[PDB]
């Protein structure tokens, strides 16, 4: 089909992006290196569900090296803290023209299509700790991650600090006074 | 297929979590007369159906119904409202439960079947043994093809119809 | 106070209108049976209490409910439904509807009275007559203080906790 | 087959069910005939659904014989006066015991399968009549055309005229005060 | 109470609106004649609700002289027109700036106040014109003069005809084709 | 007044009982003996809107009493235990019938007249306690301690136990396991 | 699969009906400006898709929408309450319906090749059609590709999530 | 009339605690920008109005609005979602925030004049210096009479809409 077509243009757009935006700009010049709308919601919802699938792999081989050896099992708050931090530095390289993202996800219309993808995210993140919930806890525990993710995602993008220590601080406390309930 | 696998374990989870609520309402006020020890088997008998499904529900990472509260209440009510007019106002909502949780067995095991069942094998034997307990109680002497009153096979088909309804908004919610 | 007037005539228009599309149900299950002559006696004496909601409605110019096409179609059905389940569902709806509609002109006189008795005097002598004739019903053997099956009784506060959801709503929209 | 087990012995309940009436005595009954719920929701709505099957063949039939120069086109208020008392005279077999089969019908849990039914009947009724509405009037004709059948069908069921002429008579006035509308 | 004079300061801007518009600029200008928010929204909706005090008046004096026999009644079609015709004339003075006027009180937050006086302005009209429906057909009178004087308007704005004689020619046709529903 | 006749004829009933029901036949023979519906909602109703009052002015006491030191405050867990205990022991002469009260209570259109006296009941125990939930924890507080009245209401009335100790104890497990979430 | 066909039918006739009226509200407030043309010629386009919808509707016997009184009002008001903000507000109107109507129509595209192209062959072709007329707008300056204003830009997507909406609740009802 | 205070106290805390929301989102985004201090300000100003609605309602034991944890979510991606717009969609919510909250401090004073001014004296004080506080925004050069763009004036007009729907849904939930 031609899903690979765009999916490969859209793949190559993210090399330019850091230089041109999440415009259409970046969609013609990424694949113009290939050889062939202008809101940027598509490059934009390609970017974070990559990311998300990203995440799953790694979340994955890491399960799989605690069940055999050379990794220990941490705590859940343990857990929870670098699962945001390996998901929140995959904005590392775009983190100049990310606000203009966000701004993008949160029009009315790109909101059931963000909603979904945070919320498999935040799935994947607790499903990877044990969470095992088949009551109303799983919507408690989902939604609590799913505001901690947003706001430190917020906290990063005005953060200066070296090697966003000043981010990872702010998950530290978020997270321990959600395991506080 | 996921959508559609999870879609059936959803609400037949809500449906058997519905069902537990319900006995233990009546279980809560015909607990200690004669019809205590078929309660308790009625109630014994869900525990195990909704177990079952809890591991269906983690091993296949399926979301729950957000509804579950709402049924925590309601089910327990219903269970506690029947039984309060007496014996035959209970067992008339614990036929009209079993029929209609049987009921919805039924359609999940015609849409199974129509598309796959060499890979929906293993949960569709589950399904069918469970359709299957929801109708035999004749050791306990409860016949689902007895002559209520007229006005108890209205009660039990007010009960049915709303069974019906939170069946339909628990597959989706 | 306008408002509070407009909102009292639009509800008993309602039910009134209501009450009259259950009556027509009835009869045409129930008209040719020895319950006929009595369902017919109901069937007019709310043919009169509509007709004079009518002649206030025009008068206090009050809009009327906008759910009345939806009264048309549940009225002629909760009637029909029963009186096909037998003479003791009829009755049991029949109750279950004077019953709900006495109570609600009761809200209303105590709340007509607390304002201006002298200036709500017309209004006040009617709801009164209305309300008493919702109660009578001695001449043809309908008496609001019968015992009933408990399933019976059930089923008559199923259809009177309708009603008032149905007032409920019809005093707004 | 598998569903054709019970629709073979749904089907040969019907002859017993004027003496039986609609219980599962009769489908009992019916099945020794052949060899092989007990209120009987299921055979009154297998019946409802091959009368139904019944009259869009009787209108297919009558369609062909128009469209050929073998019978003259009726009139709206005539062809459904004709499409209304064809469908009911398939409860003269069943006249005595179909109040009871009414009653199960307007149980709370079978009425969406009872409104399911009606509406394909009277949609059928319309379209041999020549609607093409694809606007609001294609549920108001439906709506009109079906409050005329269950009323018409209630007075069928207390009426003793001879070959139900009283009923007719009642179809008749009741399609000239809705064409009128 | 204070309500009085700020319904004197609106009356008096009504005199400079065709001059500057439906601003506050206006607001002041009639206040200064006087010596005594920047939206204009209390401006226009106290222009809208005295315009349909004006109205009930002129038809309650004209149900006056047909009671008495100075005047003869009139149909309802011709009535209608009539009470369409005199409530849009109140509008030929501010004709330039009431297209203004009309997007104010479209905005989503005006939109439940515009609806409540134009219900109750066509909720007149019909009870003027003889109506006494207690059914649906009260719902259904007043949408559907509703539409009839909001597409008549529109005419208005946009009529360069020697005395709107080609709105009022709108407003026959639209009377007309309603009638014969 | 007209209504302080109903109060005297209701309040006279409650003496007769415990020897015949929540029956009309009470209602009448409590009047007789003051004065001159056959459901008992309104006898039940009232018996329970005097006891929740009652209960209002015992807790009253308590909080005076333990103001001027004549009694020294407890835990919650304490409060409301010996709360639910109060208004529980307000039952113990009409046990035998209350079963049947509670039938009449849980009618669905009685539902919403016990609702609104179980939540008053629960608003003022938990008042009494210290509680000032502005947050959703006033619903999460209200909702929890109203199961555990039901349930302990339940416990006691088929319950055989001397002075019934084995309903407080039922009580004491529930308002701990309730207390530790 | 005639139900996927008919939910497909409906949809797509209820689509360009409340384009229709959308239009229509355009006309009656800048029918007389310099884009009056432009509006006209979007109008006249949106007519034909309808016209053919009905076709489609009379031949494979759909049910339309209920909602038709609701789009016929909703609009008309919406096309109106746009374009008396100016022309930049009928333009961001335009795009975002266009664009709302293109993108339930690519929807259906993937879902339709994915069951039966052969069998579904007209109607694919009819599809991609007028989704490529949705896009085009070429020779009368409308642009879907345009840096509006960021305030324009919530207003487009607030009308597009409105669509969405009114989509959602047209192949149901 | 405890009635008529619960609900302007209920109103009035759930607006408030709205607009709280509102601000933790607008800081969230624009909080080291040079508007920092003017949102902050803001921020501040409704952190003492939340206060006192908050003893008011420990005062009269108030029943708090069930909707608080779906304000909590909202106010503060309506915050969120402004401020990403930039610095003019950011101060067009503030002021359709403010107006909102205003607009319905006035209604009620115009209610508790007409019952009893000197029973309900103390809280209307209370509501008149909030309702000028919500106004004034002088020394951060917020006017509320600033000429906005056209498409801001509909983003405007769209949030004040929507804190008037949730205002009529605390004041009964
Ligand atoms: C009214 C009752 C339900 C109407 C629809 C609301 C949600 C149902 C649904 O499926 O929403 C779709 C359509 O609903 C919306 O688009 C809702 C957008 C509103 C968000 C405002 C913030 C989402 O599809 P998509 O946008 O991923 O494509
Ligand atoms: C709260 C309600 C919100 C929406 C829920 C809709 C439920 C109605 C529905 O979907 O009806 C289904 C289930 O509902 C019922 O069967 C009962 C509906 C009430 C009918 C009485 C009038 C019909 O499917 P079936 O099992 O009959 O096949
Ligand atoms: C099982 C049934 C649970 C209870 C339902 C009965 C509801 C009822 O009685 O109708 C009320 C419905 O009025 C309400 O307050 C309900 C609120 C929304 C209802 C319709 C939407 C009227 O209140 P009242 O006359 O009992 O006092
Ligand atoms: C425009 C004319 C038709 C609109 C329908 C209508 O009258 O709306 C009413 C219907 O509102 C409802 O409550 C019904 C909901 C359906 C709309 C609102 O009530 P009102 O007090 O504003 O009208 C009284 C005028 N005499
Ligand atoms: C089953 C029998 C009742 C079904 C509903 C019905 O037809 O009642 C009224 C419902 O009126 C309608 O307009 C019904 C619309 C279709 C209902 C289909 C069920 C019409 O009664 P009538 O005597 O005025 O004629
Ligand atoms: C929606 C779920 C709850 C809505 C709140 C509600 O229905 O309020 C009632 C109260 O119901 C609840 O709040 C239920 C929570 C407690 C359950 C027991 C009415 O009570 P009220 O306004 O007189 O305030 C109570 C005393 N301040
Ligand atoms: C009713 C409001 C929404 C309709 C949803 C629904 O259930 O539609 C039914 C129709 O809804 C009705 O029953 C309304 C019709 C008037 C009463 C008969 C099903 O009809 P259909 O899609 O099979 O259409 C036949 C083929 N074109
Ligand atoms: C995008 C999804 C929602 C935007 C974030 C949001 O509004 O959530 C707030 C609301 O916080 C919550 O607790 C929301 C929980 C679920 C929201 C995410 C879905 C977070 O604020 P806070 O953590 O400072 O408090
Ligand atoms: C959801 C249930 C109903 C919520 C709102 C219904 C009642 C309308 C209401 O609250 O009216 C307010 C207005 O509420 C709105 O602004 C409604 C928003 C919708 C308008 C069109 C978009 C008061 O403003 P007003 O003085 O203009 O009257
Ligand atoms: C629930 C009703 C609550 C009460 C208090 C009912 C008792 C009153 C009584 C004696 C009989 C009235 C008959 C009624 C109202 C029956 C309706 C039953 C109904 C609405 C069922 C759904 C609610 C429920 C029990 C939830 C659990 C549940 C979840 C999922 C699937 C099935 C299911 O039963
Ligand atoms: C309406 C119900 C139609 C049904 C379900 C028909 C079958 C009848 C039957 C066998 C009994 C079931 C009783 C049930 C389920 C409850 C009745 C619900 C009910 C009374 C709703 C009110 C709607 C209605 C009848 C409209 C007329 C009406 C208008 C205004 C005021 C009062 C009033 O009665
Ligand atoms: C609907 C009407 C919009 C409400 C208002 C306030 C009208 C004035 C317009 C205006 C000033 C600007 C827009 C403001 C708002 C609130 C925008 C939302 C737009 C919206 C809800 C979109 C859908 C409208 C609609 C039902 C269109 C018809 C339609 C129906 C079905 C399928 C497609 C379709 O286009
Ligand atoms: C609120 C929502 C749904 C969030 C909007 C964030 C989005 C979608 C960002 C894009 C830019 C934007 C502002 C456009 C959308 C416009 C919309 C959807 C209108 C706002 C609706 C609205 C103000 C609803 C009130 C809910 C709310 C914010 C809760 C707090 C609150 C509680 C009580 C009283 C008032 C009040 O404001």
């Amino acid at each position: 089909s031609e899903e690979q077509l765009q999916h490969r243009i859209l793949t190559a757009a993210l090399e330019f992006v850091p230089a041109h935006g999440w415009t259409a700009e970046a969609i013609a010049e990424g694949a113009q290196s290939l050889g062939l709308g202008k809101d940027g919601s598509e490059l934009i919802l390609h970017f974070v569900t990559q990311c998300n699938t990203r995440l799953t792999r790694v979340l994955e081989e890491e399960q799989k090296l605690v069940q055999l050896g050379q990794a220990e099992k941490r705590k859940t708050d343990q857990f929870l803290r670098d699962a945001v931090e390996t998901r929140l530095r995959m904005l590392i390289p775009y983190i100049e023209h990310w606000p203009r993202a966000l701004s993008i996800l949160m029009l009315p219309h790109n909101i059931p299509s963000s909603l979904s993808l945070l919320t498999s995210m935040v799935d994947d993140m607790w499903h990877y700790a044990g969470d095992q919930s088949t009551d109303f806890n799983w919507y408690t525990r989902r939604a609590m991650l799913a505001a901690i993710y947003n706001t430190t995602e917020l906290v990063m993008m005005q953060d200066s600090s070296p090697d966003f220590e000043d981010t990872w601080r702010f998950l530290e406390n978020r997270v321990n006074d959600a395991m506080n309930m | 297929s996921r959508a559609a696998v999870d879609r059936i374990i959803r609400v037949d989870h809500a449906g058997e979590y519905g069902a537990n609520r319900i006995y233990a309402g009546q279980m809560a006020v015909l607990g200690r007369t004669s019809v205590g020890p078929v309660i308790q088997k009625m109630w014994d008998q869900e525990k195990d159906h909704l177990k079952k499904f809890n591991e269906l529900m983690v091993t296949f990472r399926v979301r729950p119904t957000v509804l579950m509260p709402l049924w925590n209440v309601l089910g327990f009510a219903l269970g506690a409202g029947t039984a309060l007019l007496g014996k035959e106002g209970a067992m008339a909502c614990t036929v009209a439960v079993e029929e209609s949780i049987a009921h919805h067995y039924n359609n999940q095991i015609r849409t199974l079947m129509e598309e796959d069942p060499e890979k929906y094998e293993e949960l569709l034997q589950l399904i069918k043994k469970f359709r299957d307990e929801e109708l035999e109680h004749h050791d306990i002497g409860l016949d689902h093809d007895a002559e209520l009153a007229p006005a108890y096979a209205v009660l039990k088909s007010i009960i049915q119809a709303g069974c019906r309804v939170a069946i339909y908004l628990s597959e989706r919610l």
